[PDB]
């Protein structure tokens, strides 16, 4: 089955950082794009990143821009999210989720099907 | 940006509720592509809606979408125990997606 | 300083040599001009800028200078094209009991742009908190005199 | 009352990379410069960054110009220090301090009257 | 660039110490800015004084500046047992600051 | 004596490696990256100079690994990321007989450290 | 490049055998720079030829090195029971250095 799971979770304090991996299996990961959505603690869904099958399309929010750092390595067939400087408001549980079909913005297009189970991240002091 | 949600909806058991998801003519009213996703507590969310009123295979009838100016709409006609969830919209905008703030459903 | 007199001279010849050899001048630096080149040099208007200020105060008056009397009273551009002249007035600005009237500016949300003159006497609000024009903590008065004696 | 945290110390090898925070509060962040300085063991005090209230004036003292980051967050009220290629003279206690006034050389001008409790970062192999 | 501090100086109780502080004609002696700073064990430093000679609020009148050419100078008078700490002195340098070595003070 | 020791190894689905030098001085020579991948023989990783001014890849890493190192620590490192099956390997820290660059290729690698084993499987 | 070496190479006590060493011309027929190692089970590699034919201290006379063309040889006479091993060729090939396949010398 298709299948995805992210690691590299914990506390953190505010300032430091974190990198998130997400390894996939099931589905050629060498084609499709794989984005980062986090779930904050009484808050609802918010996407973090995106990145193409090749790297040549990468978008993040405006709340992590030249914040995070977003990368693949499709021979691993696994996605990371570097996250520096934390704050307090990244504290969320963050998803890896694929697109229904392999293009950018097709997960926004047609939704995104499948997604992993979340790994929790807090950034307190 | 922000989507518009309110924060909880309700329904008796047989019932219709419908979940509004505002946004503006950037995002929700410049496009057709409208998602839904369910999230029921401790698992990871489930798309129920695509392109505004399209349904993938495995989710029922009861669950119809629908869209007017910025203001996408879910109808769960029919409702039923374990349609009780959250319920997220999301929205294209431009090399860039967009979530709604959430609905919790509840069925009564 | 922070309410600097500037004097508009326009439609008469400006006399230089004269002028530079009445008095004593303790400082005297141009920039972009020389001093007695002047004589040959016609422009549209000429501005003379008037105050007083500190003897240490002094050196913050030129081109690309920073500090309080070139952030919130008197600031020049760092292109400035003219003349800035400076003597003592211990004879003149100074009391026994001290002069007091000479006032400069401490607190400024910003720099001064060149030429720009802030004569304004409102609460500086150094906090959270509004001042709403009472003086107390984190509510100073922009304004501080320098006695001289 | 007026406060400064920092957070984010510890040890890390010589190389690698540490990134330091500053919590404010009890004052308007939004307005005043910031700065970094540092105590190494058995020399004094030394200024490490200084950034304006905008970021539009930012200073590094010499040793760590070109190797130190400083950056801000104002609606976080948090200062940002990251630390890269770290060496064993970059060992020291780590102060955040706001100046006397908004200005960004205003804490060279009239002092710097509030300081933190300082986060500590070793250096060593 | 460096300010030089002697690394230790001693006043008896209630006796008069002067901690001197040098630099060049760029920094201590370039401009009137110079301050000075107490640091008493496991403690944030404390402005001490602003301006070469200006006290803030809290600082009582036994402490002193003083400024002569490339060299500032801190005295202390009627000398006491919580005067026992390490003091740095500051000066502006343009756009940049400057500390020096720092004075243990014992108060013999 | 001169000694080299690797660090670093593992199994892993990033990895950083290192490499402890002592009893010549580092600060001079050139240090290189040599794997063994069981079955196959030794392949030469990455190189990188005194000063980090000359730094070469393997073809099947460029773009992949990162070479550097601390001259103040005596330690070379070797970051790896996005590693494949086929980068199972003993890597092994190496130094050349002459301080140059290109020097371990033209009087051959005298000192080699003991190696540290990487996985690479799911 | 791939630098070819028979797999397998074999000799009695006292014989001789020479492990021959393929390139192409930009690298084993390109330089003089042609470098043999030994390596025994669970021990790291040892430099036993550089420069194509030249010995460094601590290598004992059996083994002597020779190029011609793309192929350089390495011969070990008066076989012994410790020449048994791994022997990979190296050669320079242009800021760029590569080994052979490798070659197990079995004394029989």
């Amino acid at each position: 089955e298709v299948q995805l799971l992210e690691t590299g979770g914990g506390l953190v304090q505010p300032g430091r950082s974190l990198r998130l991996s997400c390894a996939a299996s099931g589905f050629p990961f060498d084609d499709y794009a794989i984005h980062w959505v986090r779930l904050a603690p009484g808050k609802g869904l918010e996407w973090v990143s995106s990145i193409s099958w090749d790297s040549g399309s990468i978008g993040y929010a405006d709340s992590v821009k030249g914040r995070f750092t977003i990368s693949r390595d499709n021979a691993k067939n696994s996605l990371y999210l570097q996250m520096n400087s934390l704050r307090a408001e990244d504290t969320a549980l963050y998803y890896c989720a694929k697109g229904a079909f392999p293009g950018y913005s097709s997960g926004w297009y047609y939704g995104l099907d499948v997604w992993g189970q979340g790994a929790t991240v807090t950034v307190s002091s | 940006s922000v989507v518009t949600q309110p924060p909880s909806a309700s329904g008796s058991l047989g019932q219709s509720v419908t979940i509004s998801c505002t946004g503006t003519s950037s995002d929700v009213g410049g496009y057709n592509y409208v998602s839904w996703y369910q999230q029921h507590p401790g698992k990871a969310p489930k798309l129920m809606i695509f392109e505004v009123s399209k349904r993938p295979s495995g989710v029922p009838d009861r669950f119809s979408g629908s869209k007017s100016g910025n203001t996408a709409s879910l109808t769960v006609s029919g409702l039923q125990a374990e349609d009780e969830a959250d319920y997220y919209c999301s929205s294209y905008a431009g090399n860039k997606g967009v979530f709604g703030g959430g609905t919790k459903l509840t069925v009564l | 300083v922070y309410a600097w007199n500037r004097k508009r001279i326009s439609n008469c010849v400006a006399d230089y040599s004269v002028l530079y050899n009445s008095a004593s001048f303790s400082t005297f630096k141009c920039y972009g001009v020389s001093p007695t080149k002047l004589n040959d040099l016609c422009f549209t208007n000429v501005y003379a800028d008037s105050f007083v200020i500190r003897g240490d105060e002094v050196r913050q008056i030129a081109p690309g200078q920073t500090g309080n009397i070139a952030d919130y009273n008197y600031k020049l551009p760092d292109d400035f094209t003219g003349c800035v002249i400076a003597w003592n007035s211990n004879n003149l600005d100074s009391k026994v009991g001290g002069n007091y009237n000479y006032l400069y500016r401490l607190f400024r949300k910003s720099n001064l742009k060149p030429f720009e003159r802030d004569i304004s006497t409102e609460i500086y609000q150094a906090g959270s908190t509004p001042c709403n024009g009472v003086k107390g903590f984190n509510c100073y008065f922009p304004l501080q005199s320098y006695g001289f004696q």
